[PDB]
RNA sequence: UACCCGCAGAAGAAGCACCGGCUAACUCCGUGCCAGCAGCCGCGGUAAUACGGAGGGUGCAAGCGUUAAUCGGAAUUACUGGGCGUAAAGCGCACGCAGGCGGUUUGUUAAGUCAGAUGUGAAAUCCCCGGGCUCAACCUGGGAACUGCAUCUGAUACUGG
RNA sequence: AAAUUGAAGAGUUUGAUCAUGGCUCAGAUUGAACGCUGGCGGCAGGCCUAACACAUGCAAGUCGAACGGUAACAGGAAGAAGCUUGCUUCUUUGCUGACGAGUGGCGGACGGGUGAGUAAUGUCUGGGAAACUGCCUGAUGGAGGGGGAUAACUACUGGAAACGGUAGCUAAUACCGCAUAACGUCGCAAGACCAAAGAGGGGGACCUUCGGGCCUCUUGCCAUCGGAUGUGCCCAGAUGGGAUUAGCUAGUAGGUGGGGUAACGGCUCACCUAGGCGACGAUCCCUAGCUGGUCUGAGAGGAUGACCAGCCACACUGGAACUGAGACACGGUCCAGACUCCUACGGGAGGCAGCAGUGGGGAAUAUUGCACAAUGGGCGCAAGCCUGAUGCAGCCAUGCCGCG
């Protein structure tokens, strides 16, 4: 039992820190067109191994700071 | 001690806060009141949805002064600044519903007894 | 209060507060002890203060002024800090 | 605690009560955990009148659930009748 | 109290709006661009079914009208479901970032999309078939519905990588 | 078997026409009001406005089976007598049925009211992990031996009242040591450390200091691991409008460590890094409790959030914590503000958005009613007591349905 999200590594700066972006394809309720969203994520990257641009796959967790309840599980993807 | 021109905070909640003296009733060429004394008034500053207004003109009674009040053994009670308590132009009873800050006993007047009961304090 | 039980129970939330207050404060001191040996570098005198707070920080968990929880981390943090040092 | 016991529903004059499991503190039409039998004081006895799911009521009591003076009358009541 | 029996006598119990077209219901008298009506059109200066009274009639009925208020009809904000030459509507013209969209083949992926399974989607309400108050409103059993969300496992044509 | 298997158009621009386009009507619906009129009943609804202000009653108590106890009333009693010799009244003594005031326990965090605030420490859907959790429940063991107090009360005394001041004096399931101490907490381990309380019902040999011992069962108390219920916390999506608001941010975003909470966490502090948010609408401004659902529509939508139920928020206004399993407390406490009431003038007291009721506002919305008989809540072993929850009744054609 292990849900997970992918996401591409949009900031890098913090230490210990990455914002990740899960984006999505969403049908719009009203006009029916395919729309895409965005879902920012402060995710936990201990040892900072994830680089700006990598793909990678996170899970939620408990609370790691006022706006981290994920981390890293793993790089995926890196350096395009 | 109290004459024209002098300003007075208010004692009450009239709803006035700053009121001028523009003359010392009780006297031809009277110069001043103190405690007890009525006063007529202008009112310079009052608050929004009060008893009364700024521009209006009505009696106070002084309870307050810097100079004081003299008692029989030769005593001195004296105030850090001159207060008054508004007063219908004609019934010269009170305005206020409520009285704040110390008054002394020499307002025990048949016409002031409403003021020494709502004081928090009298000296 | 305005009810006859409330005006009661005004009255022994105060004995209460009072009871409780001292018995903390008290607590509080002897823990506050061990900090300040922490602080000077001794094991012995931070050891020594430990263990006089350990059965007080314990019997007033037991005793509902503290939970059981609080009693514990006291004497781990304390415990992890001076076995750091000596 | 968890108790069982009527919910007065119906109507005026007309009383129909739904058997339910509650915290004891949510009002009495209020808030519950789940039904479980209903009681209607009314009912012509022509046919049925009075309905327990007593392997559920069982259940919460095994797990420490409080029985009403008057559910623990309708299941004598319903015992007995078979 | 519900309900049942007895007594007296039709005895104590009918009003409101409307009748020119839209709109079911027409005549006379009074008035004369006055007094007045009026949801919209529009009635009123000597035959006014439109004003006001009357008789007659129409529609409702312990209510009937007027006002207020939401949605409907309104395809009149148009996703389903509209338009821009002359009716309201093409920016005076071009370049162009973001954005939207993107020719054709293979492999890959499996987010979109599709399938199945599982959990959840409180009860009441709505709907269906029953049951109980003399009926109905009302009360109530069971069902169906909650067209949604989430997890897992698949499918890979189309869209995305 | 059945359970969205449903959809209308008319008048009005023109001399007339077709198109365009607005206005208007037929329909359902309403917490309605006003005008005319008005018989009965069943079920429902009833301040939409001023989260304006409130006189009076009532809305939270209960247990003598925790405790010292008697002041009321009720008996009983050696002994006083009513004495007309079994009927009795009072002096007495808590002897007991009870019970005012007091300590103590459990409840005053529920039930009930409101929608001001809040575009998010909210709600809805769906998931997480770091937690506590009274009463009820399963499991296994404790329940040993002590100590110093105190209200009531007594004496003296201050107040107009509210409510106090001295010194006495005493009980407990009030309060604190000491012992005991693991499948508990800390610790790698070795070890170290933590609790408690009695009260009743009945009784066979047996007997005393006639209190009971002792026998027995009920019940409460302590510890630990669970169950159930409740609650706290975290993430994602969704949940109003405005760009005639485009930049926002120093506890800010993250890291380390100390502190902190029941628990994760910038929750807090120091230090370090310089981040974090934002055109997929941040920031700012306006408005607003969210939902199940309700009304309308064939539907998709549109409008909406009384009555019922779920969540949240508030309790005169602003702030605060204390007690407690739970509150930052609807009829608790403290401070400040606004306001009102009492006063013998020195000082006190209170908060209907609980149920009635009043003034005010308004086009407009009810009785200062009966009962705990029923369901349900609090306390109690129970009997029972309390319950403006609730069940009912009154008022109004307000609506639905039935009948005259
Ligand atoms: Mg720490
Ligand atoms: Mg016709
Ligand atoms: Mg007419
Ligand atoms: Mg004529
Ligand atoms: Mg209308
Ligand atoms: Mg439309
Ligand atoms: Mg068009
Ligand atoms: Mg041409
Ligand atoms: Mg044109
Ligand atoms: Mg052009
Ligand atoms: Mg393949
Ligand atoms: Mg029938
Ligand atoms: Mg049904
Ligand atoms: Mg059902
Ligand atoms: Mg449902
Ligand atoms: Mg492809
Ligand atoms: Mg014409
Ligand atoms: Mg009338
Ligand atoms: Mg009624
Ligand atoms: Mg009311
Ligand atoms: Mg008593
Ligand atoms: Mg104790
Ligand atoms: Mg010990
Ligand atoms: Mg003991
Ligand atoms: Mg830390
Ligand atoms: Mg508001
Ligand atoms: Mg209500
Ligand atoms: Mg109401
Ligand atoms: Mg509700
Ligand atoms: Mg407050
Ligand atoms: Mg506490
Ligand atoms: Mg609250
Ligand atoms: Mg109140
Ligand atoms: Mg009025």
């Amino acid at each position: 039992k292990i849900r997970t999200l992918q996401g591409r590594v949009v900031s890098d700066k913090m230490e210990k820190s990455i914002v990740v972006a899960i984006e999505r394809f969403v049908k719009h309720p009203i006009y029916g067109k395919f729309i895409k969203r965005t879902t920012k994520l402060h995710v936990h990257d201990e040892n900072n191994e994830c680089g700006i641009g990598d793909v990678v796959e996170i899970r939620e967790c408990r609370p790691l700071s006022k706006t981290k309840s994920w981390t890293l599980v793993r790089v995926v993807e890196k350096a395009v | 001690m109290i004459q024209e021109q002098t300003m007075l905070n208010v004692a009450d909640n009239s709803g006035a806060r700053r009121v001028m003296c523009i003359k010392v009733l009780g006297g031809s060429h009277r110069r001043y009141a103190g405690v007890g004394d009525i006063i007529k008034i202008t009112i310079k500053e009052a608050i929004p949805r009060g008893k009364v207004k700024k521009g209006d003109v009505l009696k106070a009674v002084v309870v307050r002064t810097k100079k004081g009040v003299r008692r029989p053994d030769g005593s001195v009670i004296r105030f850090d600044g001159n207060a008054c308590v508004l007063l219908n132009n004609n019934s010269e009873q009170p305005i206020g519903t409520r009285i704040f800050g110390p008054v002394t006993r020499e307002l025990r007047s048949e016409k002031f007894m409403k003021i020494i009961s709502l004081a928090p304090e009298v000296l | 209060a305005n009810i006859k039980s409330a005006k009661k129970r005004a009255i022994q939330s105060e004995k209460a507060r009072k009871h409780n207050a001292s018995r903390r404060s008290m607590m509080r001191t002897f823990i506050k002890k061990v900090y300040a040996a922490i602080e000077a570098g001794d094991k012995a005198a931070a050891q020594k203060a430990f263990n006089e707070m350990q059965p007080i920080v314990d019997r007033q968990a037991a005793k509902g002024l503290i939970h059981k929880n609080k009693a514990a981390r006291h004497k781990a943090n304390l415990t992890a800090q001076i076995n750091k040092l000596a | 605690m968890v108790t069982i016991r009527l919910a007065r529903h119906g109507a005026k004059k007309r009383p129909f009560y739904q058997v339910v499991v509650a915290d004891s503190r949510n009002a009495r039409n209020g808030r519950f955990i789940e039904r479980v039998g209903f009681f209607n004081p009314i009912a012509s006895e022509k046919e049925e009148g009075t309905r327990l799911d007593l392997d559920r009521i069982a259940h919460w009591v095994g797990q420490g659930a409080t029985i009403s003076d008057r559910v623990a009358a309708l299941i004598k009541e319903v015992n007995k009748a078979a």
